[PDB]
């Protein structure tokens, strides 16, 4: 559910956006969760959101 | 007697390093995104976060970057479990086909046994009817010769 | 029943799950090993097990 | 065993699925007090009894228990020499009626192959209490023509 | 896979035996009808002679 919502956020985010993320990549293996979370944060950070 | 549960890539390996400890997992079907609830004694639980994320629409460049933040050992372990689990899936599917063929062969064997019994019974009856008809005709001919 | 602390629940079903949804499992403990650790993400019904 | 563990696992809900399968309140009285134990032998006797009764309920007939209620207050009030009501006598009559139908049910069930010793023992423990039953059926009725 | 190949082979052999048994049945019925007809004809000829 978080991943479906995150995918929907990634399709629509821009430099004029606020984005709020609670526990990115929770509910799975901590290493895969942390790796997902870093890559999602880098993707969003490049938009200057 | 201990039963414990974990989602930590350390404890994925915990029991194999220890005497009198078993490592297990409960199976997940990524193709339906649903748990099968099947307890695999001896098989430890792979993580599937990226494969689930891809099936939910997460971009391949994000998954490719996240997989580059992982250690070389992490990527081997979950792939080896997937190869084991796929080999087990293949064994189970080919066994289910084999059970179907075995049930058909057992049915065909019962049908053949029943047909052999019916054939022997029909043969014995026709031989008895033919012997009776021959005996009646000989008796009729002997009577005509006596006359 | 035994005093040796041995368990072998053949095709065990959770007693409060619906009979049409309950998956049957061979659960065995206290013979070749005294401890099982159920590994993997929080999806599989690890709690139900 | 820890009552908090029995509560958190909903062990009372497990018991409730068995309580709905009882024909009388007496099996419910044995079910409400049901808890785990470490005795071994009485545990083994209990699970052997439900297995044997599972073979009865899977292969043979269903044991009737209709009209069977608890007569504890009635039997205690009759014991101390206090005269009972006809409702207490009706409960005792339904109890003896259930005794009669269970005797008949084991009498019909005993004609098959392999007779089990526990149900046979429970059958031959039930004694002919039909004089008291006939006295109650002829004495607590509300029409006076039989009461004469 | 080995058990599957043996089961498929046995299934093919049993199917072939059903076909052969049906053919042998039809032939044994025809031979029994012919032997009955010849015994009848020989008994008639010996009576005529």
């Amino acid at each position: 559910s978080h991943m479906v919502n995150i995918v929907g956020i990634l399709e629509q985010v821009n430099e004029n956006s606020l984005v709020l993320f609670d526990e990115l990549g929770a509910g799975t293996d901590p290493q895969e969760g942390a790796a997902l979370a870093m890559s999602i944060l880098d993707d969003v950070h490049r938009t200057n959101a | 007697r201990v039963l414990a549960t974990t989602h930590y890539p350390e404890l994925k390996a915990y029991g194999y390093n220890r005497e009198g400890v078993m490592n297990a997992s409960v199976e997940f079907d990524i193709e339906t995104l649903s748990p099968t609830y099947k307890l695999l004694i001896g098989v430890p639980g792979r993580s599937n976060a990226f494969e689930i994320s891809k099936r939910l629409g997460l971009p391949d460049h994000i998954i490719g970057q996240a997989k580059s933040e992982m250690t070389a050992e992490h990527n081997e372990v979950d792939t080896m479990i997937a190869s084991l689990e796929q080999s087990k899936k293949r064994a189970e599917e080919e066994l289910s086909e084999t059970e179907s063929i075995r049930k058909e062969a057992e049915k065909l064997h019962k049908e053949l046994q029943q047909q052999i019994i019916e054939l022997n019974s029909k043969k014995d009856k026709m031989l008895e009817e033919a012997e009776q008809q021959a005996a009646e005709k000989v008796k009729a001919a002997m009577k005509e010769a006596e006359d | 029943m035994n005093d040796t602390g041995f368990i072998r629940l053949k095709k065990a079903r959770h007693p409060l799950l619906p009979p049409d949804q309950v998956v049957a499992n061979d659960i065995e403990l206290g013979r070749d090993f005294s401890t099982i650790v159920i590994t993997g993400p929080n999806t599989g019904g690890k709690t139900v097990t | 065993m820890q009552q908090k563990v029995l509560s958190a696992l909903e062990f009372h809900k497990v018991k409730e699925q068995v309580i709905g399968h009882a024909a009388s309140s007496l099996g419910k009285e044995m079910l409400l007090e049901l808890k785990p134990s470490a005795s071994i032998d009485e545990i083994k006797k209990q699970l052997d009894e439900v297995d044997e009764a599972s073979d009865i309920i899977r292969l043979r007939g269903q044991a009737p228990f209709g009209g069977l209620v608890d007569i504890r207050g009635a039997l205690r009030r009759a014991e101390i020499g206090s005269v009972l009501s006809p409702s207490e006598f009706t409960e005792i009559s339904g109890l003896l009626y259930a005794v009669k139908q269970m005797k008949h049910f084991i009498t019909q069930m005993a004609e098959d192959g392999v007779d089990i010793p526990l149900i046979h023992q429970h059958a031959e423990q039930l004694i002919t209490l039909s004089d008291l039953e006939r006295d109650i059926n002829s004495c607590i009725d509300d029409h006076g023509e039989v009461l004469d």
